[PDB]
RNA sequence: UCAUCUAGACAGCCGGACGGUGGCCAUGGAAGUCGGAAUCCGCUAAGGAGUGUGUAACAACUCACCGGCCGAAUGAACUAG
RNA sequence: GGGCGUGUGGCGUAGUCGAGCGCGCUCCCUUAGCAUGGGAGAGGUCUCCGGUUCGAUUCCGGACUCGUCCGCCA
């Protein structure tokens, strides 16, 4: 066990975030286009996946 | 850092050992320090000599005690660290650490609580009653080693006066009865060890080292205070009662006797305090597993039992003087029981053999125990050939015929006839000429002052110059 | 205590050590918790001195040890014998050993009072163990094993012996050497039970994998309780 | 009300991360000890899965041993079992009208 | 070597390639031991790969006792009798190659090893210290 | 091509987001939110017989709607260089 | 290598979405031989595992699998 907040401060950073399906890139978790070129700034995001 | 509650010990509402809010338990599943006062600690690395003390591996367990050993060194920088939860989290935890199997553990555990009563004198006094109890378990452990030193820091923390080491005693002998009744009653091996990581044997092994532990502590106790057995009867015959101290006395299996020498002391002990004769239903259990002991030792295992021998008689030899032999009466077998033990017993003498045979005797000879011709006499004879043959062989020989002698002239004064007389005649001459080195060995000849009239004597030593 | 102990990642703790009633000796190469083992247990009442033997880190099964006295053999260097000369107290005689067997802590099974040999050792050999040592010595095999040093682990109490050993051999041996013998596995199972552990009066240190019934068969028949 | 408590003390036990076998031999200490809760509880859990079994009085007298899952709630999963009923009769009924025509 | 090493080792002259016939100098009842490959090799084309003193190898028994030919078992070499140098710079060799059996973690299938053993191999393997009767 | 727009639009904060009514069937329960149908009034500046989270069912939170600040264009779907 | 088919009792072998026979032998009875017959026996995870079904050899998917067939150059 961490803590509660600091467990949420740190998964802020760590788990809030989305998946581009195309490139794999770990983007912000509000995004609607992934950041990269490779992927041609597609909009197949996913969320990261949790545990539980 | 620590998660979780113990809520099913609030429930419970048993504090064990432990008498100032936390439970204390020998056993691995209950008494663990609750997650809330782990993370109550003063300090992160305290928490994390915890963590390892917890860990069952041995060796971060040694690194985690002497970590804490050093900050216990450091008193004056780590005063602050320690506090009141420090030492109710210790608690819980000396209590697993001194049941151990690795000495060192045991022996750091117990350094390190005296540490803590030294330089915190006078703040642990509201500890005392749980840390005490646990601290003189140790001091009378077995193991030389473990006990010798704990006793020798203890002298020390209160500045070597002996009045106050018997004080403790005294002051917390209700504690000390309740720890030797969580040992005896409320535990078993299973609960002391985990099946898991032990096998049938060695679980048993344990948990038998831990119950002598408590049985020398009972003995100490009862030295200690006179007045214990009035006070704290209702606990005595509890612990008295249950089985467990008794199923110490099988010499059939088991690596030393020194754990059967405990017991039997402790009876000896009762009886002298007439506790034994006070309580019938413990005496009759006690010595009915006594008679059971003297089947066990068999030719197997003579070599092994014989130093505990000589003290078994004794002990049988004070109980006959109750009741009249009331003691053989108890078990039907009982006789035969003892005729068997006698002839196993006969053929590896240890020394002080004889002197607890004739001692049986002579409590036995008023209510006619053993018939003195017919049963008694073989059993001497035979003893006198079997030492003869093998005498010099060992060392111990020239005390061990002499005890022979002394104790069988005794026997054979009360007699009053031709046969014991001539066996003693002959006996002793063969004894002398076959021999070995008698004359030689001054000590031996000298224990072996006479058997006969001078006068005699010589005129033997006369035939054997005028012999062919 | 047999106390748990690994050399490095190793069980065997009487090939890399050799201890005896007065000294101890360890491998320079050792870990912490090695060397911890030793420290914590013996104490600053016995020397615990680091050595090497013949450039090598195996001393125990290079050596052969007593209170009296300490064998060591030809190979061992001037500086590694001085080193030892001034470790160890002045009781103890160090003295070379000329000798084609040449490890001395196979050849040899010894303790205080009372030596088992290899059969096929040198006169000269046997008459420096009897002189140097103090030592009674027999030429006898465990069952045919004639390393008597690597298959037997005794001590002034009691001894331990190759597990599949004969019974008539072990009331040979318990009489030829007056004390009590078991035979016993140390190491999960491993044959070989002199290098597996070290053992006096008062201590005995074996591997970590060496099991429960294993040490109890090590404390009773030591009786280091 | 009752069984929640009893969730409840078995989570703490697994939050602090305690071998599952010490946990049971906890329980079974406690039963010796009387312990309400611990007497509640059957001995052989399966926290692999995070059911515990405990025995409920048919009426507040022979105690039946119920499956309960760790996460849901009590009344939850009560929920579970009378889903299963209700999965049941929907299978019955089914089964009803096949029977006619199976038959012949 | 690999798995089963106590400590490293410094490079002796390699003098055992594959296809080495070498003296099987235990009492497990095997004559001679066959090397087929060794341990912790590198590659190289056409290069054999060879064993020096201390090594581990995988060998098959060719003349010896049925139950332990016509298997692969690890062994472990104790004599080389091609001359290699020391850091103290003496250049030595034995008079015949010679190895033991042993399993995969190195303790010794046999229990006795006849002749002399290199301390070079001695300190690498206790097992093989521990059943040998002179180290040189 | 549809919509909104100085009579205050879209983002961002803040407040309300209600009664008839736990609307009718059906379920051991399901009260806006397991489903089947209907989907209407009042008070309104405004609030769906409910957008989700949500409980055994509740409770609770949030929505799309209206309001203060902002003062001017913005939202959705689609087409092709 | 690939493709394709296959699989039932201790053995063999018949099977509609509703496991049978024969044999080895379990027992009992039988007979002028150059010795048999009769009557009751046991025995399946239908190769295996899922889904479907109302249940599945019987329906379907996967795996196993044994048998088949086809595959290089100068
Ligand atoms: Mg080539
Ligand atoms: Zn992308």
């Amino acid at each position: 066990i961490i803590e509660p907040s600091l467990k949420a401060l740190a998964s802020k950073y760590n788990c809030d975030k989305s998946v581009c399906r195309k490139c794999y890139a770990r983007l912000p978790p509000r995004a609607t286009n992934c950041r990269k070129r490779k992927c041609g700034h597609t909009n197949q995001l996913r969320p990261k996946k949790k545990l539980k | 850092s620590f998660g979780g509650i113990n809520t099913f010990q609030q429930y419970n509402t048993d504090l064990g050992l432990g008498h100032n809010g936390v439970r204390i338990s020998l056993n691995y599943f209950d008494g663990l320090p609750d997650p809330s006062l782990l993370n109550s600690l003063y300090s992160n690395e305290l928490k994390l000599i915890f963590k390892s003390l917890l860990k069952r591996d041995e060796t971060t367990k040694e690194k985690a005690l002497m970590d804490l050993s050093n900050l216990i060194s450091d008193f004056n920088q780590n005063e602050y660290f320690f506090n009141d939860i420090f030492l109710l989290c210790w608690s819980q935890i000396y209590a697993k650490l001194i049941i151990s199997d690795y000495k060192v553990i045991r022996l750091q555990s117990h350094q390190i609580t005296i540490m803590l009563v030294k330089s915190l004198r006078k703040k642990i006094s509201k500890f005392l009653k749980d840390f005490i109890p646990l601290i003189l378990l140790g001091t009378c452990e077995l193991d030389y080693s473990v006990s010798k030193p704990s006793l020798n820091e203890l002298t020390e923390c209160f500045n070597k006066d002996p009045a106050k080491i018997n004080a403790l005693w005294a002051v917390f002998q209700e504690q000390l009865l309740n720890l030797v009744k969580e040992i005896v009653v409320n535990e078993n091996e299973d609960t002391i060890s985990d099946e898991r990581y032990s096998s049938k044997e060695e679980s048993e092994f344990r948990y038998h080292r831990v119950i002598a532990s408590a049985v020398l502590l009972l003995i100490k106790l009862f030295v200690h205070n006179k007045d214990v057995s009035e006070r704290n009867s209702s606990s005595l015959k509890v612990i008295l009662s249950d089985e467990s101290i008794w199923k110490l006395l099988n010499l059939k299996n088991g690596q030393n006797t020194n754990a059967y020498e405990t017991v039997l002391r402790l009876i000896d002990v009762l009886y002298t305090r007439g506790y034994m004769p006070s309580h019938k239903n413990i005496m009759k259990l006690a010595v009915k597993k006594l008679l059971k002991s003297l089947t066990h030792i068999t030719s197997k295992n003579i070599l092994k039992v014989c130093p505990v021998l000589p003290s078994i008689l004794n002990l049988l030899a004070t109980l006959d003087d109750y009741e009249d032999g009331t003691i053989w009466s108890y078990d039907k077998s009982s006789k035969e029981k003892v005729l068997k033990f006698l002839s196993v017993s006969r053929t590896s003498p240890s020394p002080g053999f004889f002197n607890a045979v004739f001692a049986l005797y002579s409590s036995t000879k008023r209510h006619s125990f053993l018939d003195y011709y017919l049963e008694w006499l073989p059993f001497w004879q035979k003893s006198v050939q079997r030492l003869n043959e093998k005498g010099f062989s060992a060392r111990n020989s020239a005390e061990v015929l002499n005890e022979f002698w002394t104790n069988f002239l005794k026997f054979a004064e009360d007699s009053s006839e031709e046969r014991v007389k001539k066996m003693v005649e002959s006996e002793i001459f063969n004894s002398l000429s076959c021999g070995k080195s008698l004359s030689e060995y001054t000590k031996l000849n000298q224990t072996l002052s006479g058997v006969f009239p001078p006068d005699k004597w010589e005129r033997e030593i006369e035939d054997y110059f005028t012999s062919d | 205590m047999a106390t748990r102990t690994q050399f490095e990642n190793s069980n065997e703790i009487g090939v890399f050590s050799k201890l005896t009633n007065t000294y101890c000796l360890v491998a320079v190469g050792g870990s912490e918790n090695f060397y911890s083992a030793f420290e914590a247990e013996l104490g600053d009442a016995i020397p615990i001195v680091h050595t090497t033997i013949a450039g090598t880190r195996i001393i125990g099964r290079m050596t052969a040890g007593n209170r009296r006295g300490l064998l060591v053999p030809t190979q061992t260097t001037d500086q590694e014998l001085q080193h030892l000369r001034n470790s160890l107290p002045d009781s103890v005689k160090i003295q070379r050993v000329e000798e084609r067997l040449s490890a001395l802590g196979n050849v040899i099974c010894c303790n205080d009072y009372v030596a088992l040999v290899h059969p096929d050792i040198d006169r000269e050999t046997e008459e420096l163990i009897s002189d140097v040592l103090g030592v009674e010595v027999f030429r006898q095999t465990i069952s045919g094993n004639i390393l008597v040093g690597s298959y037997c682990s005794l001590s002034n109490q009691g001894g331990l012996v190759h597990p599949q050993t004969s019974v008539q051999d072990q009331e040979e041996l318990s009489s030829l050497l007056q004390v009590p013998l078991v035979a016993g596995t140390v190491n999960r199972g491993s044959s070989v039970v002199g290098a597996g552990m070290v053992v006096n009066d008062y201590l005995a240190v074996t591997g970590l994998d060496t099991t429960a019934p294993e040490l109890s068969v090590i404390e009773s028949i030591f009786r280091l309780q | 009300p009752l069984i929640e408590e009893v969730k409840l003390a078995v989570q703490g036990l697994i939050d602090q991360q305690m071998d599952w076998n010490t946990i049971e031999k906890l329980i079974k200490s406690e039963q010796k000890k009387g312990n309400r809760i611990a007497q509640l509880l059957n001995l052989p859990l399966n926290l692999k899965q995070n059911k515990i079994s405990v025995k409920l009085d048919l009426s507040s007298n022979e105690k039946i041993n119920v499956t309960i899952d760790l996460g849901l709630s009590a009344y939850a999963n009560a929920t579970e079992y009378f889903n299963i009923k209700k999965t049941s009769a929907q299978k019955q009924k089914k089964v009803e009208k096949n029977v006619g025509k199976a038959m012949k | 070597s690999g798995n089963g090493a106590q400590g490293t080792k410094f490079r002796i002259s390699l003098g055992l390639p594959v296809g080495a016939i070498m003296n099987c100098a235990d009492n497990s009842g095997a004559r001679n031991l066959y090397i087929i490959a060794v341990k912790g090799s590198g590659s190289r084309l056409n290069r054999l790969p060879a064993a020096s003193l201390g090594d581990m190898v995988m060998a098959t028994v060719k003349k010896g006792k049925p139950e332990l030919r016509k298997k692969v078992m690890p062994a472990i070499v104790v004599r080389q009798a091609k001359s290699w140098r020391r850091r103290d710079g003496v250049f030595l060799y034995f008079e015949d190659n010679a190895g033991v059996i042993a399993n995969p973690k190195g303790e010794m299938k046999g229990s006795a090893i006849t002749g002399p053993v290199g301390k070079e191999c001695a300190d690498l393997w206790p097992r093989v210290a521990s059943n040998s009767g002179v180290v040189v």
